[PDB]
RNA sequence: UGAAAUUCUUGGAUUUAUUGAAGACUAACUACUGCGAAAGCAUUUGCCAAGGACGUUUUCAUUAAUCAAGAACGAAAGUUAGGGGAUCGAAGAUGAUCAGAUACCGUCGUAGUCUUAACCAUAAACUAUGCCGACUAGGGAUCGGGUGGUGUUUUUUUAAUGAC
RNA sequence: CGUCGCUAGUACCGGAACUAAAAGUUCCGUAGGUGAACCUGCGGAAGGAUCAUUAAAG
RNA sequence: GUCGACGUACUUCAUAGGAUCA
């Protein structure tokens, strides 16, 4: 138990952007190729596209989205992903 | 080939694999070096002996002791058994400390670099330079030969002294290339 | 009809010394370094450098009337590395196969307790 | 070059 | 190697330089030559010391079947090894790395030039021309200040340099003084060397290191050898008397707590007077 | 500013001329830019005492 | 031009009787032009394991000091003691705190020496806790009492004695009985000897000691 | 284990 | 050193042994564990005062939270005046300036590094994360205190403690 | 195969003789800088890629 | 003086992402 626990508080103080997104690419593809995941029943579909049209959490007017676009942070490569990846998955959740 | 001795403690993180590794460390030790071999429990030391009347090369006892000392230091056995097989390879040993003094998260974040991810970094150093590298915290080894030693040895610095990984790998292809 | 000296060697980075002297050890019997046994300096710190080394003061020792030494190897120590070098390890396998018996092997390397800085700076050095 | 632990062992590359 | 490719800038040093249809230019580090070809458009006739056989090649293609081919001389080998011409202006975009000695060969010239259009590091050029009092005054500044006059021209950015190097640049003007100031060099750079090398502490401090005092008693003694005057010789032997001869000059002189980098050229001359009415010589 | 100039001009001049009035060689003196050294080594000393001699 | 060797001459090292085995090899030095004066205060240092011929001691060295000469014979006396490197790295690990103490005490010869004692915590048998540190209240508390225990033998006897107990390892378990209620213990050893100052010399006393 | 504890 | 050269060296260098002197620093144990308001704190022993937590059927009874003004401390570097000055070492000097993985290396080394009495008041002074109070899941590890056991061990007379 | 050359040397009175000549990482604070396209000293940060072994009072 | 710092007013560079089709 001691050896996990030095383990995961080191990997704890880590937080730089490019090795947490490096690891969590690489889980991305573990439960992806083991399909640990359960696939989702047309119920489950249509439950999850239901609260994604009663909220609309996932369009530019957000607080981050709006923050980012109005004041030019968005021309950066790297911020224009993220909003990128939060709208694709947006969409994701609208498709029937 | 007169009658002499070699004692090398086993520290008590490396008992356990000794045991396990046991059946397979004898064999060669008592057949090819004509070597006594035993363990001092009271002592947890490793006993090498010349046989007088068995015992034919003069640096059987030697290699034998470098043997157990490699696998001491925690390299494994097969690539400990080299030592017996050949007569060239040596063991290189620094401390972190000597390089730079770093402390707190920027030993831990040295040592993390020179393993690298998965470990690949550290196999990266041994393909390149037809080596074996053993991290022990702070403290590293490498084993193989002379020459092959002092180009990991510069390789490993690099990468305490705050060289990238990334830059350190292509210099090990470049190196690969001409040897 | 068994004498024992004592066999230093002092293995640092840019040469390797084997020096044979007695138990006291105030009285030199053969002092031979890697520097006296190669033609370049660059080789001075090689392994074969020690073996020759070892082998002479292995056949003077001999010659003198010693027939056993006690190995005392030892790195630079003090605010450098403690681990004795190649050449350390090749001047004690030659030493062995001499025929010289070898009685005792153990580690004397200066340790400090705590020691003054070290001269590569907060940088660091050995790139 | 290869980044994964050599299945020759060290023998065996000498 | 950085490589200018602004034109505008290139224009500003050859048009600042003010050349003279009668003048000879220096130009050192020629590179490519978009500013020999304007200097060759308005000046009597231009040597270039190159250290690149395969530039100097280039740049004689590039003059050659020209009206101003007969004007250009190129000499090549390394501008600091090099003994060079007569010449009146001196217009350099050469390597930083000899920037400093550049400037004292510019100063120590027999003829030395009536102007020169230098460029340098921002932190270079800025010492240069840093005053009395300032930050970043230092011994060059004081040194150059009192052989020459440095005065800024223009700040030139990264992005006018391809590939953009890690430091900023900027254009000077060098006026060597004509008539040169009558102080011997080694004197006055020893003192400066003394004083400054910690420049916000008070003189005497700088004054209190026991080489400096090792050095100032052995010139002590050499001066008075020199005026026929015996000198015992002896490590230790004039150490109290030079002591003293400092301590009073300094005292006198008003110098001894003000900082060396707030004491402007006439202070350091008056200091230089006082030490040579004592006795002490420093280089 | 330019009246302070000119009378700093003024006093350079003057403290310039009784420099001329005690000038010598600098070619025996040891420079300055040996403090830092604080050791010298044989050939120094060779050439520091084949020096004096010639000044005897 | 001259061998060295050639005016060389060899003498014999004899230990003192409270060793088993007295002969401990052998020195060289020139021969009287006197070899006394460069013999007198030669120091070796030899593994306790060749004086007594048992392996048990592998982990202990003993410094003796020339101090007479008769016909070849170099009398010795005792001069320090200490341990191998190897040892104590093996014995300083790691979840474990390291009680150290020292103590600068005379003998009933008027020998001042230093003695190093050396002691670490231990994990009972039942013990599931990886580490065993021990509060700093304790760690006082035995380093008191092993300071009184050397103090008490140092001071209520000689050298020679001071020696015959160190070789059986006595010390170590009167300190082992004392700190047993105090805290659990192990690798409770002597590590050091230092000999500081020295008395008058008495040659009576060296014959003595030799037979 | 030949060699464990005794001279093998 | 990639190979050299400045450097020391038959007046004995480097290495060996017995000592002695000086000034710093407290390895391994050492662990994001412990302590402190923060900066920070690691050899033994003694003295001086201070402190959290815990236990309490002790005492006062709103005395409290946050805080412009104002005050105490504030890494490293740095300044003033003494002391010290071993190591490392900005500045300065000097050898070499050949070879791109080892490409900035070497030697001497001023100020400094240390200390006493005062100045300076800045850090990636970082959990890039105000202080006080309440509430909202399970799990087992660790540090300090307390309670409970008819638990192991020691006290090798018991025991009572201590350790588990 | 000849003449004068050019390089080195030997002599003689610019001149005139002889011999030889296998080449084509990112920073923060502070303090400095005179081979400064940037360097250096001291303290700090990650906003920098953790592999192996590990109860041996077993 | 094509001077430094600051204040003010402006200019400019970093925008594409998924699906289908050829
Ligand atoms: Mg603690
Ligand atoms: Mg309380
Ligand atoms: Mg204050
Ligand atoms: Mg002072
Ligand atoms: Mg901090
Ligand atoms: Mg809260």
């Amino acid at each position: 138990m001691f050896r996990e626990e030095r383990k995961a508080r080191r990997l704890k103080k880590i937080k730089s952007k490019t090795y947490r997104k490096i690891k969590k690419k690489e889980l991305m593809k573990n439960r992806e190729l083991a399909a640990v995941s359960s696939d989702e029943d047309n119920e489950d579909h249509d439950i999850a596209r239901a609260k994604e049209r009663m909220t609309l959490k996932h369009k530019t007017n957000s607080k981050w989205a709006k923050d980012m676009i109005k004041h030019g942070m968005t021309n950066d490569a790297e911020t224009r992903e993220e909003m990128e990846e939060m709208l694709r998955q947006g969409e994701r959740l609208k498709a029937k | 080939i007169k009658f002499e001795s070699r004692k090398i403690m086993v520290p008590p993180h490396r008992m356990t694999p000794l045991r396990n590794s046991w059946t397979k460390i004898y064999p060669p030790l008592v057949e090819h070096l004509k070597l006594q071999v035993r363990m001092n429990l009271k002592t947890k030391s490793v006993e090498l002996r010349t046989n007088p009347k068995f015992t034919t090369d003069p640096g059987a006892l030697q290699k034998g002791a470098d043997f157990i000392k490699a696998f001491t230091l925690g390299f494994d056995l097969d690539d400990s058994i080299a030592l017996l097989r050949l007569d060239d390879l040596y063991i290189e040993t620094f401390e972190v400390k000597d390089v730079k003094t770093l402390t707190g998260d920027h030993l831990s974040r040295a040592i993390g670099r020179i393993a690298g991810k998965d470990g690949k970094t550290k196999f990266a150093i041994e393909n390149a330079t037809r080596t074996r590298i053993v991290l022990a915290d702070s403290k590293i080894h490498i084993l193989g030969g002379f020459t092959h030693i002092r180009m990991a040895r510069e390789s490993v610095v690099s990468l305490i002294l705050g060289s990238p990984p990334g830059k350190v790998y292509g210099n090990l292809r470049t190196v690969a290339s001409r040897l | 009809s068994q004498v024992f000296g004592v066999a230093r060697i002092y293995a640092s980075f840019n040469d390797t010394f084997v020096h044979v002297t007695d138990l006291s050890g105030k009285e030199t019997i053969a002092r031979v370094t890697g520097g006296m046994k190669v033609k370049a300096d660059r080789d001075e710190s090689s392994p074969y450098a020690a073996m020759l080394a070892a082998q002479d003061v292995a056949a003077k020792c001999k010659e003198v009337g010693i027939t056993a030494v006690h190995v005392k190897i030892r790195a630079t120590g003090g605010t450098r590395t403690k681990t004795p070098g190649p050449g350390g390890q090749a001047a004690l396998r030659a030493l062995a196969r001499s025929g010289l018996r070898i009685g005792r092997i153990e580690d004397v390397t200066p340790v400090p307790s705590d020691s003054t800085r070290k001269k590569g700076g907060r940088r660091g050095r050995r790139l | 070059l290869s980044d994964v632990k050599s299945s020759k062992s060290l023998a065996e590359i000498y | 190697q950085h490589i200018l490719k602004n034109p505008l800038v290139a224009q500003g040093i050859v048009d600042k330089a003010q050349i003279r249809p009668s003048d000879v230019v220096l130009e050192v580090g020629p590179g490519t030559g978009n500013l020999t070809v304007r200097i060759l458009e308005q000046a009597k006739n231009v040597v270039a010391v190159e250290m690149d056989p395969r530039m100097a090649a280039e740049l004689t293609k590039r003059v050659r079947g020209t009206p101003v081919e007969k004007k250009l001389e190129i000499m090549l080998g390394d501008f600091m090894k090099t003994e060079l011409p007569y010449f009146d202006i001196c217009i350099s975009n050469t390597p930083y790395q000899i920037s400093s000695p550049l400037v004292f060969k510019l100063i120590n010239q027999p003829r030395p030039p009536r102007v020169s259009i230098l460029m340098f590091q921002r932190e270079f050029a800025l010492r240069l021309l840093a005053r009395p009092g300032d930050s970043l005054y230092c011994r060059l500044s004081a040194n150059v200040q009192m052989w020459a006059n440095v005065t800024h021209i223009m700040k030139v950015g990264k992005n006018n340099f391809r590939p953009p190097p890690q430091v900023e640049s900027s254009v000077v003007r060098l006026e060597i003084k004509n008539p040169r100031p009558q102080v011997d060099y080694n004197e006055w750079d020893g003192l400066l060397r003394i004083v400054f090398v910690r420049k916000n502490r008070t003189i005497s401090a700088g004054f209190k290191s026991t080489t400096v005092m090792d050095i100032l008693e052995k010139n002590y003694k050499t001066f008075l050898a020199m005026n026929n005057e015996m000198v015992d010789d002896t490590k230790g032997s004039m150490h109290d008397v030079v002591k003293e001869k400092i301590d009073t000059v300094l005292k006198e002189t008003d110098l001894g707590d003000k900082r060396a980098g707030k004491c402007d050229q006439n202070d350091f001359l008056r200091l230089l007077y006082a030490f040579h009415q004592v006795g002490i010589h420093f280089s | 500013k330019f009246i302070e100039h000119q009378l700093k001009r003024e006093e350079r001049k003057t403290i310039i001329g009784k420099l001329q009035d005690y000038k010598i060689d600098t070619s025996l003196l040891t420079s300055s830019k040996r403090l830092g050294e604080g050791r010298q080594t044989k050939k120094e000393e060779f050439k520091e005492a084949l020096s004096l001699e010639r000044q005897g | 031009v001259v061998d060295p060797f050639t005016r060389k001459e060899w003498f014999d090292i004899k230990a003192p009787s409270t060793f088993e085995n007295r002969n401990v090899g052998k020195t060289l030095v020139n021969k009287s032009t006197s070899a006394s004066d460069a013999l007198k205060g030669r120091v070796v240092e030899v593994c306790l394991a060749d004086l007594q011929g048992s392996e048990d001691h592998s982990f202990r060295k003993i410094k003796l000091r020339v101090d007479e000469v008769q016909g070849k014979n170099l009398l010795t006396n005792f001069h320090g003691m200490d341990f191998t490197t190897d040892k104590l790295r093996s014995m300083v690990r790691k979840w474990q705190t390291l009680i150290e103490a020292n103590v600068t005490v005379k003998t009933s010869d008027d020998y001042v020496l230093r003695i190093f004692a050396i002691a670490f915590t231990r994990k009972q048998a039942n013990q599931v806790k990886r580490h065993s540190y021990a509060q700093s209240s304790h760690i006082r508390a035995i380093r008191k009492v092993i300071s009184e225990i050397l103090t008490k033998e140092v001071q209520g006897s000689t050298l020679a004695q001071l020696t015959s107990k160190l070789i059986p390892e006595v010390i170590n378990k009167e300190i082992e009985n004392a700190t047993k209620d105090i805290f659990p213990l192990q690798n409770i050893h002597v590590r050091k000897v230092k000999l500081l100052k020295q008395p008058k010399f008495d040659v009576g006393a060296l014959m003595a000691l030799h037979g | 284990l030949p060699g464990w504890g005794e001279w093998a």
